């Protein structure tokens, strides 16, 4: 029916999958060795449209993992949610793969594992005969996640032409440099991939996720445990009209059309407000919908490193707001009034505009059915600053002669860096042409 | 308003109506609508509605475990009208709630025939 | 009127017994349990509802969430014995406890605070005009003639004794032990799977505990009735189901009521139901204890079994003096005989000064229940 096949790939991409599984089972009701509770058809009223369809209830994960690096899947079996997966749709025990970082080890050990790689994640293909596409949740940052997720981007265009691609792709930590130096031609490599092999993406900064992981949440050691915390939750925030029976837009080819403006215009940015626990003792006065949406245009909650002062001369062109759970849906069309007397988003002036709300119920949770969440899918040309970030870190590595003789040894001949430099001005030109 | 609830589920038909000709639950239409655009595609003919029953059953079997247990499957069907084959194929199909016995007293001649217009639109 | 006027609710221990006085049998029996879905979606088969209590919640049991109000045959939460009396009093019967007097049942070894929370319920929420609490023990010694002997209380819960001598019971007899109608069925489910019938769904579980009282017999003398099932006579039932599954009994005929007397079946050290009744007499007054003997009553839903009279007359015989003239008064209905003598209690000539009104509790609290 509506089955989508997630392609989790790298250091990052698998352990930002790992909890998104993880997930799934505290909302449908289910353990991932048995079923315990009976809330998961009573409550909700549809389960096969990520999972595998059952043959014992047992919904198992459509995923599959690849990575070089042994040492994420290691810390995976000890875990009681391993069980869920299976030891024969990815790979049996002992894993492994390269030595290995670089861009060049994976994009070229595409086409040595070639008759692997398209034998066992197509065995899940014709398990249902209308597949839905195929979503990349793959990694920028290394060279494991950027080097072979690039490979898979073109041979899966033509194989599977018919199908939606999209991905929640993470973007790589621009602090210092000195750890990793060759973030700028990886990442770049991947990003050409992204827009002409790739119809959308869900961008999400490294930069701004410590922005985050200050603001609120109170650490002192910004470590790695705290990224799958953000991430996890947006992924099943962004299938609520697809997990839970919605009735617009509940196809992910429902959503991802009503906010495309053009091919290779796609970023899109994310905002979510509620992630703090000791909301819950206040939220019983009846907490209404008129209040969540106002600080969602609001720049508080974003995930796009942006100017501040860059939003007067760019305009928004689709827009996003997503209630869950209990909206009182007496007033969501009185939230959606307040919205036209602030004008808090630029309008196009050559077009129309839209700010399209949508709701479904959660799952039968005390944290769920009591607090009000509200996802943003925002597109916005400021986007063209991070462009303009990484082209002017692009433009300076090169002529401080750095990785141009310790790069082009392996498969690489001709000088393909400026196919990249003027497709992503391409992209910045034709982001503030659009509004003519 | 006890006796419906012990035996027939009067007001449960009432929210029951909802998801098929309203089309409350989109699931349980976007799966029958991919299954069913193979057939409306072409102009309709006498040979059109038995497989427009079996196409209505093993849609409603893709999306529910759980639904064989009320008694709403067998009070919907498939109405179709009297239109000359020569058509496009698309108009001809609805979905239609049936009554048989205490069902028709909540539910007379006048409440369906303006459910089939609701439907179309 | 109080003679059909009068509700008589008989809380057993696991059954809710409600319908009005004068009859021989009462209204609408069922077992007592309330049903929460913890939250809400979609409700399909029954009404969408917030709470399934009594019968609508029968239907649902893995669909639902089981609590029981009375355990131990004790009120544990009054919350929920609350809405059974609402579904008692305005759903099975339909009638509004505002002009009848209403007549309620209790345990005999229950506390004052809790019996001081039963009055306040029933005054405030349902605004009886009258009430009057009575022990279970005295409504069946009623139905047997004169309100002089031991009630032998052997219910789903608890088995109480109590010894009343003419309407006034003792204090320090009435004994607690904790076998239950409940243990012998699960009795009877450790000893079907040496047969080799298992179970798989809990609704196989629960037709156990009605094999318990309608295949399984009394002998007269277990004894040589395990005697003669040594040497193979003909003592082995098969009872035949609509399923696949087929639950036969072997030895286990005569055994789920020798447990009452043998408790090592269960796999306790505890006195029998016999030892429990001669234990009660044997701290009575000298006197009156011939009065018990003569006037030995059975009451309950475990003591449900036919040619049950003769067999507990033999087993007291070997612990009592054979001077005393004992006699076992075994009514035909007697999970029902507490509800029988609690409207005739309510069609007595004389019940007006009695009554718990609504003008004394305005008057002196609910500390009238002391009386």
């Amino acid at each position: 029916p509506r089955e989508i096949i997630t392609l989790q790939l790298g250091q990052c991409g698998n352990q930002i999958g790992f909890e998104f599984w993880k997930q799934l089972c505290a909302e449908h009701g289910i353990s991932p060795e048995g079923i315990v509770e009976e809330f998961a058809t009573e409550g909700t009223d549809r389960k096969d449209v990520f999972f595998y369809q059952a043959d014992d209830e047992h919904y198992i994960p459509r995923a599959v993992l690849l990575d070089l690096e042994p040492r994420v899947i290691h810390s995976i079996l000890n875990s009681p949610y391993a069980n869920l997966y299976n030891p024969e749709n990815i790979y049996l025990s002992e894993h492994g793969g390269g030595a290995g970082n670089n861009w060049a080890s994976g994009f070229s050990q595409g086409e040595k594992i070639h008759e692997d790689i398209f034998d066992i994640i197509d065995r899940e293909a014709d398990g249902s005969d209308s597949l839905e596409g195929f979503v990349l949740c793959h990694s920028i940052a290394g060279g494991t996640g950027s080097g072979l997720g690039s490979y898979l981007l073109e041979r899966l265009n033509d194989r599977y032409p018919k199908k939606l691609v999209q991905t929640y792709s993470v973007f790589p930590n621009q602090d210092e440099m000195s750890h990793v130096v060759v973030q700028p031609y990886n990442s770049l490599l991947t990003l050409k991939r992204l827009t002409q092999n790739a119809d959308c993406v869900v961008v999400l900064d490294n930069t701004a996720l410590n922005r985050i992981a200050t603001d609120r949440l109170h650490i002192q050691n910004p470590s790695f445990s705290q990224i799958n915390q953000l991430v996890s939750t947006i992924m099943s925030a962004s299938t609520t009209t697809l997990r839970y029976p919605g009735y617009m837009n509940n196809d992910l080819i429902g959503l991802i059309a009503s906010l495309i403006p053009t091919p290779r215009l796609h970023f899109l940015m994310t905002g979510y407000t509620p992630l703090t626990t000791d909301q819950s003792v206040a939220s019983v006065r009846k907490t209404t919908v008129l209040d969540v949406m106002r600080r969602l245009l609001q720049p508080k909650n974003v995930m796009v490193s942006t100017g501040r002062d860059r939003q007067t001369n760019h305009c928004y062109i689709a827009i996003l707001n997503i209630i869950q759970g209990e909206v009182d849906p007496t007033q969501v069309h009185k939230s959606l009034q307040r919205i036209r007397e602030r004008k808090l988003a630029n309008f196009i002036p050559w077009g129309p505009a839209s700010i399209q709300v949508a709701l479904s119920r959660k799952s039968p949770y005390l944290p769920s059915a009591h607090r009000v969440s509200g996802l943003m899918m925002a597109n916005h040309t400021n986007i063209s600053s991070l462009f303009e970030r990484t082209c002017r870190q692009y433009d300076k590595l090169r002529k401080r002669e750095a990785f141009l003789e310790q790069f082009r040894k392996e498969d690489i001949f001709k000088d393909n860096f400026d196919e990249l430099d003027n497709s992503r001005e391409i992209v910045q030109q034709l982001i503030d042409e659009y509004h003519a | 308003l006890d006796v419906l609830n012990k035996n027939y589920n009067l007001l449960e038909h009432m929210q029951a109506m909802r998801r098929y000709l309203l089309l409350g639950q989109g699931d349980f239409i976007r799966h029958l609508m991919d299954l069913l655009k193979p057939e409306l595609v072409r102009p309709a003919t006498t040979l059109y509605q038995h497989n427009l029953t079996g196409i209505l059953e093993t849609a409603v079997r893709a999306t529910n475990a759980q639904f064989d247990n009320p008694e709403i499957l067998k009070r919907l069907d498939v109405r179709l009208l009297e239109v000359s084959p020569g058509d496009t194929g698309w108009d001809v199909f609805s979905l239609d709630y049936h009554v048989d016995g205490p069902i028709a007293t909540v539910f007379t001649r006048e409440c369906m025939s303006h459910y089939l217009r609701v439907f179309n639109f | 009127e109080d003679d059909i006027a009068a509700l008589v609710v008989d809380n057993g221990s696991g059954m809710c017994k409600a319908g009005f006085a004068g009859d021989d049998a009462p209204r609408a029996v069922f077992p007592s349990i309330v049903g929460r879905p913890r939250h809400q979606g979609v409700m399909v088969g029954m009404g969408q509802k917030d709470s399934y209590v009594g019968d609508e919640a029968q239907s649902k049991r893995g669909i639902l969430t089981l609590k029981y109000p009375i355990e131990h045959g004790i009120v544990t939460n009054w919350d929920d014995m609350e809405k059974i009396w609402h579904h008692t009093f305005y759903n099975e019967l339909r009638v509004a406890p505002e002009e009848h007097p209403v007549l309620l049942t209790e345990a005999p070894l229950n506390p004052k605070a809790n019996r001081e929370k039963m009055t306040q319920i029933m005054f405030e929420t349902f605004n009886t005009p009258a009430m009057y609490v009575a022990i279970q023990a005295v409504l069946s010694l009623y139905a047997s003639g004169r309100t002089t002997g031991i009630v032998m209380d052997s219910g789903d819960g608890v088995t109480h004794t109590v010894p009343i001598y003419e309407g006034y019971a003792l204090p320090h007899a009435i004994l607690r032990l904790d076998l239950a109608g409940r243990d012998l069925t699960d009795y009877l489910m450790k000893i079907l799977t040496e047969r080799g019938y298992s179970f798989t769904t809990t609704a196989e579980r629960e037709i156990v505990r009605d094999i318990k009282e309608k295949l399984c017999y009394v002998a007269l003398d277990f004894e040589q009735e395990m005697a003669t099932a040594a040497s193979s006579s003909s003592l082995e039932k098969s009872y035949e189901l609509p399923d696949g599954q087929v639950i036969t009994i072997g030895n286990e005929r005569f055994r789920c009521p020798e447990a009452l007397f043998q408790p090592s079946f269960l796999g306790m050290e505890s006195c029998g139901i016999h030892e429990t009744t001669y234990n009660s007499i044997m701290k009575c007054d000298v006197d009156i204890r011939k009065d018990l003997y003569a006037n030995t009553v059975l009451s309950g839903g475990t003591t449900m079994y036919p040619g049950i009279a003769d067999r507990m007359q033999k087993e007291i015989t070997a612990l009592a003096p054979s001077t005393m003239k004992i006699k076992i008064i075994a009514p035909p209905e007697r999970k029902y005989s507490v509800w029988i003598g609690g409207s005739i209690l309510a069609s007595l000539s004389t019940f007006q000064q009695m009554w718990i009104s609504k003008q004394e509790y305005d008057e002196s609290g609910p500390s009238i229940v002391h009386r």
